[PDB]
């Protein structure tokens, strides 16, 4: 997989650049970087192929380039029709592809809003049922795209994580939730856990500890 | 030999140049050609080898009587953003016979749609730039190669 | 360039197999490379593999190595993708995509299908309702968040009220997460004055009609 920011945004007319980080065996090795525009429901659409070339019919306000192991896609004069998910992809060297995680591109209809984060440890009831769940609630952020990461004593946790897609609140801001599922022994064998929410380059971290 | 080994700039492998040093690789066979490739592709500069470099760029015959020299030039041939001035041939309709050079840039037609000299979604520019970076793994770093025939 | 036509939506159960068709719609796949790409709910695009309609060269992603089979009948010009022993996290939209290419589509895929939704459904499961107790450090002047975790039910929907609907202000019910197990979980939190923690009772009311279940969970201070 390639690495992409979760959210890129701008007001109508501005220029937005989405970066995409790969390795020297894909992005660094080839000029086969393709950017796909996607709206869930419809099929992906090629916007840039090669690294910088535009298929016919794609507006010239889309441009692409790369440097070392980092490719990038820039949209000039942002229009509402450009709001979508964008996936970088590359030839990976052995008749295969590698995709990025996707970036939601938002045409800012209101000012940015940083998220509020609330973290709940497992209830004693659930531990009595031989289960454990940390609950991370994220609300009031804009635009509606975040990255959630879980850590246990600085060690990244990627097993047992479930995260919603953001959903719009009544106030046009967005909410989301993440859940970390542990066994009670797992929950007790660490000294602290944390939920980390990244939104437009800014991070909020909440921490719970079994002995506090 | 100084005009070769001690040259400022080296050629790309697709456009390779023709023209006691024992005191990275000094493998001799049975006992001058200049270009730059990445370190992992140096093994293809030997008789009977296959790969993108051996088959599309520089080919040595199995009857080779000579010496293949190489040294790490990452310090010289890498830029932090990538040195895209060094390239190799990614596509070709056939392999080169021994000691043949190909400097063409005709668009490679990979599908049924003709190219008519234009790069397209299935119409490839046949040369691929290396983009050498100084922090690349040493197998991906550039190596200057001199083949004595 | 959406032009390929794919088979209708599929509803399968864990452990079954599925086969998606992709008809060329007027082309001849003899000069087409075919790729398959899936998207699971709330996730990104995922390349599954590719087959050459010209000479049959196939490659699969390491994730699906041994589980997927791609074939083409250029007689009817139809591509096929079989995925064996479905798990609940195989629930996704599956796209076939093509390009005019006798070898690998190095630039990716030009022509696309409309997608085929494949749902691996679960057995109906009642939820487990757990309290998320307010902070043990809540003092009179402050506000306190307390909630209900509704874990591992199937299918949607679930309704949550507080004090039988008497309490509406400050309530936030988060939309459920579709976990990789195929089950849903959601949370509902209300923000209250901490001064009321010792005098006021807070009860969430969870209704899950598909499993004919109702839970009333009192959330007490830590
Ligand atoms: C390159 O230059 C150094 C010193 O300038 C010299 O010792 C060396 O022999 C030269 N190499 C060749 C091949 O002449
Ligand atoms: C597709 O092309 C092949 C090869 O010429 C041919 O045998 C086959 O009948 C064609 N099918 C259709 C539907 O055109």
């Amino acid at each position: 997989a390639l690495t992409q920011p979760p959210s890129a945004s701008g007001s109508p007319g501005q220029s937005v650049t989405i970066s995409c980080t790969g390795t020297s065996s894909d992005l660094g090795a080839y000029h086969f970087v393709t950017w796909y525009q996607h709206y869930p429901g419809k099929a992906p659409k090629v916007m840039i192929y090669g690294v910088r070339k535009r298929p016919s019919g794609v507006p010239d306000r889309f441009s692409g380039s790369k440097s070392g192991n980092t490719a990038s896609l820039t949209v000039s004069g942002l229009q509402d029709e450009d709001e979508a998910d964008y996936y970088c992809s590359s030839y990976a060297g052995n008749n295969d592809f590698v995709f990025g995680g996707g970036t939601k591109l938002t045409v800012l209809g209101q000012p940015k809003a940083a998220p509020s984060v609330t973290l709940f440890p497992p209830s004693s009831e659930e531990l009595q049922a031989n289960k454990a769940t940390l609950v991370c609630l994220i609300s009031d952020f804009y635009p509606g795209a975040v990255t959630v990461a879980w850590k246990a004593d600085s060690s990244p946790v990627k097993a047992g994580v479930e995260t919603t897609t953001p959903s719009k609140q009544s106030n046009n801001k967005y909410a989301a939730s993440s859940y970390l599922s542990l066994t009670p022994e797992q929950w007790k064998s660490h000294r602290s856990y944390s939920c980390q929410v990244t939104h437009e380059g800014s991070t909020v971290e909440k921490t719970v500890a079994p002995t506090e | 030999f100084g005009e070769v080994f001690n040259a400022t700039r080296f050629a790309s492998v697709y456009a390779w140049n023709r023209k006691v040093l024992y005191n990275s690789t000094f493998k001799c066979y049975g006992v001058a050609d200049s270009f730059v490739i990445r370190g992992d592709e140096v093994r293809q500069i030997a008789p009977g080898q296959t790969g993108k470099i051996a088959d599309y760029n520089y080919k040595l015959p199995d009857d080779f009587t000579g010496c293949v020299i190489a040294w790490n030039s990452n310090n010289l041939d890498s830029k932090v953003g990538g040195n895209y001035n060094y390239l190799y041939r990614l596509f070709r309709k056939s392999n080169l016979k021994p000691f043949e050079r190909d400097i063409s840039t005709e668009i490679y037609q990979a599908g049924s749609t003709p190219c008519n000299g234009v790069e397209g979604f299935n119409c490839y520019f046949p040369l691929q730039s290396y983009g050498f970076q100084p922090t690349n793994g040493v197998g991906y770093q550039p190596y200057r190669v001199v083949v004595l025939s | 360039q959406v032009q390929l036509v794919q088979s209708e939506a599929e509803v399968k159960e864990p452990g079954a197999s599925v086969e998606v068709s992709c008809k060329a719609s007027g082309y001849n796949f003899t000069n087409f490379a075919i790729s398959w790409v899936r998207q699971a709910p709330g996730q990104g695009l995922e390349w599954m593999g590719w087959i050459s309609g010209y000479n049959g060269d196939t490659n699969s992603a390491q994730k699906f190595l041994g589980r997927v089979t791609m074939t083409t009948d250029t007689s009817t010009t139809t591509a096929y993708m079989e995925l064996r022993s479905l798990r609940s996290d195989d629930t996704a939209v599956y796209y076939c995509a093509g390009s005019d290419n006798y070898g690998f589509p190095y630039n990716g895929m030009d022509v696309w299908g409309q997608g085929t939704t494949v749902t691996v459904f679960n057995q109906i499961k009642p939820p487990s309702v757990f309290p998320l107790a307010p902070s043990s450090k809540s003092t009179s002047g402050g506000t306190a968040a307390l909630g209900c975790l509704v874990k591992d039910y199937f299918p949607e929907p679930v309704t949550v009220s507080w004090n039988s609907g008497a309490l509406t202000s400050g309530v936030h019910t988060f939309p459920a997460v579709l976990q990789s197990s195929g089950l849903y979980s959601l949370s509902s939190v209300v923000t209250v004055p901490s001064s009321s923690l010792g005098t006021q009772t807070y009860i969430c009311n969870v209704n899950h009609k598909p499993s004919n279940t109702k839970v009333d969970k009192k959330v007490e201070p830590k």
